[PDB]
Parts: C-alpha cells; structure tokens; sequence
C-alpha cells in the first residue's frame, strides 16, 4: 500500500508501528467516505507524513561555517564571531543542544536571517513560526481529533515540511508573545518526548536546534530568559548599510519586482542619497520599502510603454520616493555666544543639538533660570545642579563677574534625546551659561557630551558609537566626552574616529581650558 | 473581529484563507475537497492599523487612505456627490442651483472632516430644504447664495477668522498650514 | 474513554470526596453526547481530577551527612541556608512524617538564591518546580476559573502538582516582592 511503502522506507519507532496498523485495521472496518473515515484517513496521512528515523547530516566545520556566514550577509563581524564560538563549543560538547541562542537589537537588522544562514551552514533544514501574542497551546501541541478543527500544528508541520528529525526552527518575535508550551518545547527533559494532541502517539525533539529572535529583552519572561544566551545585533553605519542594499537589498527587491539588471538600474549616489535623506533607523527595513517603491514604480514606467530601461539618478528621484525628508541641517555655522553644540543619543539614533541661552530681563535679589523643551523631572533636576555648577564656577573664576547670580537667563534645550541620557547635556548647559556669561563663543567646531556633578566631575555617559557618527556627519573635527568613555570611543572602528580630535575630562575645569 | 474563543473565527479560520502557501488547498467543512484559491485577489478594509491579529497584520500590506484637502473636497462634491444627490431627491439642475463658491464656503465653514459623508449630508440637506420649498409652492426656483446659506445648513459649526484691510500696530498676517 | 481515567487512579491514594466528585462526572460522561461541549466541559474535568497526585510523595534524604555535603558541594557560604536546611532535615528524621514550611531568601540580585534552591531540592530529593510573582495582578493565575468559562484553567499550584507527580515539590516563588 501506499502507507505501507511510505513507513517501508524509514525506519519506523515500535509503538508508532504498532498504532498505525491498529488504526489501519480499525479503517479495515470499512466505514467508506464519512467523518469517521476522513478522520482515520487525515491521522494516517500525517502519520506516514512524519519522519521517523530520517535525519540530515551536519556540518559543524569552522571554515564552511565562516564561508557560509560571510557569504550570506555583510558585517556583523561579532555575531558572526559569536555564532563560531557557538559552533566550536558544539563540536567540542558535540551535542549542539545545551543552551538557546536568542537575538536580540533594533527591528530592521536582519536577526531573522542569521537563522537561514545558521541552518545552512549547519547543513539542516530551515524552518520558521512566530509568536506574536498567540496566548493558546493549539499552534504547538494542536487539537484533539474529536473536534472539526483538527490540526497537528507547528511542530508537526514543520516535521513533514523538513522531511528531516533534526531541524532547525527558528522562534520570532518571542518578546512579542501560551510560554509554558515553549518551556515544554525547549526542556532538554521533555523536548525527546513530545506530546502533540492530534498525534496521541509521542515524539522526540531532542535532536532539534532551536533559535530565538526578539527586539528588546526586558519583556521576555525570565523563565524564558534563564534558558536563552542573548547575542546582541547592533545597526549598520551608512557605510555598511550602502554595502548591504547593494549587494542584497537591490537585487532581492529588483527579482521580487520581476525585473533584471539589464533594465532598472539604482547607483551608489542614489542610493546614498536613500540612506541618508529618506531613512533615518539603525536597520534596513526603510531603506528596503523605499527601494521596492522605486523598483514597482520603475515597472510600471517600463511597463506603460515609456522608458524601455529606466535610470534612478539623484536629480530624477523625486518621481520615484517623493520631497526630501530629514533634510533640515546645521543649525549654526559659526554659533554666536552663548549656543554651543551638544550630542544626543536619540531613539533613531545619534544627532547634534543646540543649546541655547538668552537674558530675558534687563540687568538685592537673586537671578533666575527658567527652562524649555519637554523635560522631565530628572532632567529638570540635571538643569538646576548645572545652573548652581556654573554660577560657583563663575564666582569662583571671575569672581567680579556679575551675570549668572544677578541676571534673568532662559535655557533651551533642543527636544531630541531620550528619557534616559537626558542629563548627558550637562556640560553643554554648563558651557552654555558660561559663554553667554562671558562674552566668548564657544571653540569654532566643537560639540560635547557627559553628565556634571554639583562640584563639577564629567560623569559617563551612553551611545558613544550614536553620538560621534552624529558629531561626524555634522561637520565637527573636536569632541569632548568624560574619560570613562575612553574604552567606548576607542573600541568601535578605526575609519569613524579618523579625522576627530578627542578629548577625555574628568572634571570640568579642563573642558573650560579645551573650550576658551 | 476582536477576539478568537470557542473555535475562534477572527484569525484562525482566515489566516489559512490569507496566507499565500496554505490557500492553495482551501478545506471546507461542507465539500470536503481542498479548493486552490490561488489566483484571488484580496483586499481588506480597516480604519486602525491595530486590532488585527498580527499573524494577519504582517501577511497584508498596508496602504493608507488619508483624508481630502478642501479643493479635493470641492472637485468631489462636484463631480460625484451634487449630481447624485440631484438624482436623488429629484432636482433639476435649474430649480436650484449650487454655485462652486457656495460649495467651496460649505466645505470650508461646514465640513473639516476628512471624509465626504458630512459633505453630501450637507448637499442632500441643502437640496431637501430647496424642495421643500419648490413643493409647497412658495419660491417656484430656488438660488442658494452664500448670504442666505444659513438658512439652509444652520449656523455654522467653526468660528470665522476676523479680516484686516488695513493691519493695527499689534496683528501680523501668518500662513497657516 | 472511562477506561483510562478509571486506571489513573489505581496508582493513588484518592479521598472520599475526590472519589464521589469522580465518580459523578464519570456518570455524567457516559451519559453525555460525545464530541459536545459538555462533553468536552467533563472531560477536561476529569482528565485534571485524575492527573492529580493524590497519595504519592518522594521518598527524602534524611542522611544529615550526605544532605550537608551535597550543599557545600554546589555552594559557597550561606550558613544561614544551610544551617536552616539541616535543621529542617533534623526535624524531618525526628518525626516520620514529611514536614513542610514557608521560607524567604532576600538579597541583592545574584547571590545564588534560585540557585541554591534548586541545590536544597537536590539534596533533599524532592522535586523542584518555580512560577514567577514578578508583575503578576490577576487572582485567577493562582486560584483558577470556574469551569463554566472558556479558557478555564487551574491556577499554578494545581499545574505544578500535575507536573511534579507528587506532594513534596519545592515550590519556587520568585519575586515575591
Ligand atoms: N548585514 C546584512 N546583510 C544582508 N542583509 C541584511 C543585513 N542586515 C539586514 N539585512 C536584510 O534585512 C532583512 C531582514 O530584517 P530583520 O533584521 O530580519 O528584521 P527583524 O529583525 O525585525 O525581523 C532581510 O531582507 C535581510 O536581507
Ligand atoms: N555562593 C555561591 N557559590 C556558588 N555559586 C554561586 C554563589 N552565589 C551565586 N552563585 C552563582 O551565581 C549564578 C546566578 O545566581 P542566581 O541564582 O541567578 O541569583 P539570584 O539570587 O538573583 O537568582 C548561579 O548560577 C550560581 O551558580
């Protein structure tokens, strides 16, 4: 018989032998073309659908491994280099199930590709499901056989899918997600005896390598987060990112529009021009929307008749994305006293913001500094121990100069940065305060970042990588960070810190001296 | 469809109808025999980009539809929505006529919405008032101006921008977006 | 089928009122249309009624010398534990019966809490299993629903009862405050 020949073929457990002819035996009471029929009909079909003993061989090969993976995507140097220790310490343990890989980053980095790169270079056989707030058991285990919607589910599925007893399944979006059912699926204990509900007969997952994917790590369940090893997945400068949509974004889009190269054509201009005017993220998830809209418009030119190879250069572009956005730049060329140039770590990303003073009364009492942008109550906090900072640094300086402790200001802090990081501006305010106080502007091309104390140490602060790509592209060729940032600035690449005089602070004083 | 419970249909019972791999054996309860639904073009309708099950909300691809600036309102209005309000309530063209400004001054005191609903609401009331007049004999035409609208679609419901011909020492003309 | 529920509970020592509670809902599901909804209600009932360990507990390591190796082998420190988890043993063997308590480590995050709780269920030999308080603010995740609703599931002590098999499971609340 058909099923006869199907279960002939691989090797085929005892119980499951056992089972399926008693229900072909039970069907052997013919019961032809009813519920009671297609039911035993559907179960047997998903019975010899299964594989059995059939498994994929692997390759736990450094150098294919290495090739595989730099084959498959661009940078990533470090999840690369962590998938290899992963790769080595499964060969050496030589079982390949101990702990879970999860990664983790910004949305649009691509950690639900490095799983196909994984399945390929371990040479076994891919497959996907996502949890986003499924909240039932039923996409795991499945239904029971008694009710008209009787599925075997996602396990299950992927088993007759991948033809293969040792798979790889990747888990997307597990901070997005009904998590019992995964602690049951991952348990080294349970995974080599799993119960599906439309299979009462069980199975056995101890062989299958699991990976999880997730955008920020505080919402999975600790449960959960003892039984992953979290890789982290950081964006891509513009550099790289030009590299990725030429060598993947823009050939994926142009054979998912139907085209080839030989008609819609996208230079490197504009595509930079892409990267850094209509795409503002950390990821590739933008610039890959606006590289299919320019590759469906490019179709329908060639498709209306006009236009037999279209050309996408930087003047004829609007027809295809739309205006500009994120065009607006520099705000001062050469900054008058009392702005000087702060960086921010936003939630986009790095940038470069103004911070502004003003006297506001004409000039016993006291002085008075009112301030705007939505602040916060940290923030609020971070202003005032910054005012009192500047005004004894004043008295303590110049003690003849009257401005800060007599004169009404308003501070203006520029609304980009996050919650957090908020008070990394406190030099900038300091600084701030005391070019205005004094008739100096700032250093001509100057931008700063670091918190102060009420007696005037530079405290660390965060996104360094963010901050100096930001200070970069804005045109600064002095910056300024605390000196326990030294590890943070110096660690991250070699052709983004080339041109950039840095200075490293402890206190305040000496940013006064680099900045007068 | 908000939430899936005793065999939930929101999501469960048309992902399958959804997803482009599964449809191709469409199995129905009642004619049990898997149907390809391979070329079918779908196209869903919402007004939130939320409430839908994410196991749809990322099959679709969303296209938003956003409102009508004023002269789209108006080339609307006049194309679609006064002629078959005409067809409707049936007004010849002659017995009462609606001039392009009065529309315009409609749309601009009347209907700031992003939708044309309001705005055929307030041609249909516009034509019914007329009607009712040209029936009950009084005024056998009927002429809609933009001083005697009021009596056709009531006060209006913004408040109207004072005007300068000649500016005091405080205001300043600003444009507005 | 009735056979398998019959069966589950030739391994267990049952009371008098679990057993009346069975049988009833034994005797409803043979009278009950199969593949219903009150079929499907009862047998969800009797499956979590007789995958109960009623009677079954863990034999314990009462030896005080191999429980105290068994914990200076996994951990350094915490005197504090350890004498209480000797005591706790001591106690145990003066008696024949099992003892249980309630106890509360508190500390900054890292010290080997979980860690050396699951090292105390070792020694012990108990079995081990832990649900999280941590942001938790619904009563039924502990107490359960009715059977009446759809979802209807017990608690977390009734699902940690089924999973362990047995009576002396080392509860883990983690995050209690
Ligand atoms: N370094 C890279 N090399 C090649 N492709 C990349 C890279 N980073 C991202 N991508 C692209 O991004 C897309 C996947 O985005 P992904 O990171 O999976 O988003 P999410 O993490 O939200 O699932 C893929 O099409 C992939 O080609
Ligand atoms: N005194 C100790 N001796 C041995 N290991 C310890 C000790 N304290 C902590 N650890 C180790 O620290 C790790 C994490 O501790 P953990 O139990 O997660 O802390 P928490 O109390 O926050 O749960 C454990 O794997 C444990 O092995």
């Amino acid at each position: 018989e058909k099923f006869r020949e199907r279960l002939k073929e691989l090797v085929v457990p005892k119980h499951v032998m056992d089972v399926v002819d008693e229900e072909l035996s039970k069907l052997g009471l013919l019961d032809n073309h009813s519920s009671e029929f297609n039911v035993t009909r559907n179960y047997l079909d998903w019975l010899t659908s299964i594989p059995w003993g059939k498994y994929s061989n692997e390759n736990l090969d450094l150098a294919r491994a290495q090739a595989v993976l730099e084959e498959d995507h661009y940078g990533m140097e470090d999840v690369k280099k962590r998938i290899l220790e992963f790769i080595a310490v499964s060969q050496l343990r030589g079982s390949t199930q101990g702990k879970i890989l999860c990664f983790y980053g910004p949305p649009g980095v691509g950690k639900t590709s490095i799983a196909r790169s994984i399945a390929r270079a371990l040479n076994r056989e891919y497959f996907r499901f996502s949890v986003g707030g499924m909240t039932d058991v039923a996409e795991i285990k499945g239904h029971r056989r008694t009710y008209v919607g009787a599925m075997p589910g996602k396990i299950i599925q992927c088993l007759k899918k991948t033809k293969t007893e040792n798979p790889l399944i990747l888990i997307d979006e597990v901070d997005k997600i009904p998590s019992s059912a995964l602690l049951e699926l991952l348990d080294p204990e349970q995974n080599a005896n799993f119960l599906d509900h439309y299979l009462d007969v069980p199975v056995d997952l101890s062989k299958v390598l699991f990976i999880c994917t997730a955008n920020v790590t505080d919402t999975i369940p600790e449960p959960l987060r003892d039984r992953m090893e979290m890789i982290n997945v950081s964006g891509y400068v513009a550099q790289e990112k030009l590299a990725i949509a030429e060598r993947y974004l823009v050939p994926q889009a142009r054979a998912l529009c139907g085209l080839d190269e030989s008609k819609a054509k996208l230079s490197s201009d504009v595509l930079t021009l892409l990267i850094k005017q209509y795409c503002r993220e950390s990821g590739v998830r933008n610039l890959q929307k606006q590289v299919e809209k320019v590759l469906r418009k490019s179709a329908y030119k060639i498709v209306s008749g006009e236009a037999e190879s279209v050309e996408v250069t930087p003047e004829n572009l609007q027809d295809f994305v739309g205006k500009p956005v994120f065009t607006v730049e520099r705000m001062y060329d050469v900054t008058p006293p009392g702005v000087v140039m702060g960086l921010a770590w936003t939630a986009m990303g790095g940038s470069t913001l103004f911070v502004e003073t003003s006297l506001r009364r004409p000039q016993d009492k006291d002085g008075s500094l009112e301030v705007t942008g939505q602040l916060g109550e940290v923030m609020k906090e971070s202003a005032r121990i910054a005012y009192t900072f500047a005004r004894a640094f004043l008295m303590q300086h110049a003690p003849a100069n009257d401005y800060l402790v007599t004169s009404h200001i308003h501070l203006h802090v520029p609304e980009g940065a996050t919650p957090k990081d908020g008070p990394s501006a406190g030099c900038t305010i300091v600084t701030a305060l005391l070019s205005l106080a004094m008739g100096r502007p700032v250093r001509q091309n100057l931008a700063m970042t670091g918190e102060v104390s009420l007696t005037g140490k530079i405290l660390p602060v965060g996104g360094i990588k963010e901050k100096t790509i930001a200070a970069k592209r804005a045109g600064v060729t002095c910056i300024v960070l605390p000196a326990e940032n030294k590890k943070d600035f110096y660690d991250l690449a070699a052709f983004i810190t080339e041109g950039l005089e840095v200075h490293f602070v402890e206190h305040y004083r000496e940013i006064f001296d680099i900045a007068f | 469809k908000i939430g899936r419970g005793y065999q939930g249909d929101p999501s469960s019972a048309l992902l399958e109808l959804l997803d482009p791999e599964q449809n191709a054996n469409f199995l129905d309860h009642y004619l049990d025999v898997p149907v390809d639904l391979s070329k079918v073009l779908f196209i869903c309708t919402a007004n939130v980009t939320d409430t839908i099950p994410e196991p749809l909300r990322d099959r679709m691809e969303m296209i938003n539809v956003s409102g009508y600036v004023a002269q789209e309102k108006l080339a609307i209005a006049e194309r679609y929505l006064v002629p078959q309000a005409r067809a409707l309530c049936g007004l010849d063209e002659s017995k009462a006529k609606l001039s392009s400004d009065v529309l315009t001054l409609l749309i601009k005191q009347y209907c700031r919405e992003s939708g044309v609903r309001n705005l055929q609401k307030q041609v249909e009331k516009v034509l019914r008032k007329s009607a009712y007049k040209i029936v009950s004999g009084e005024a056998e035409s009927v002429e809609v101006t933009p001083e005697n609208l009021q009596d056709f679609v009531g006060k209006p419901v913004f408040t109207v921008e004072r005007m300068y011909d000649v500016t005091p020492p405080g205001v300043v003309m600003g444009l507005a977006w | 089928i009735e056979e398998k529920f019959r069966e589950r509970l030739k391994e267990l020592v049952v009371p008098k009122h679990v057993m009346d509670v069975v049988d009833e809902e034994l005797s409803k599901l043979g009278l009950l249309d199969n593949h219903s909804s009150e079929f499907n209600v009862t047998r969800n009932y009797l499956d979590w009624l007789t995958s109960i360990p009623w009677g079954k507990y863990s034999n314990e390591n009462l030896d005080l010398a191999r429980a105290q190796a068994v914990l200076e082998e996994d951990h350094y420190g915490m005197e504090d534990v350890k004498k209480r988890i000797l005591e706790f043993i001591a106690v145990s063997q003066l008696r024949g019966s099992t003892q249980g308590k309630i106890l509360c480590f508190y500390g900054p995050p890292g010290v080997g809490k979980t860690s050396i709780a699951r090292s105390i269920a070792r020694a012990l030999n108990r079995e081990y299993f832990r649900f999280s308080v941590g942001g938790m603010t619904d009563v039924a995740e502990i107490k359960g629903h009715r059977r009446t609703y759809v979802g209807a599931m017990p608690g977390k002590i009734i699902q940690c009862l089924k999973k362990t098999k047995t009576e002396n499971p080392l509860i883990l609340i983690d995050e209690v405050d």
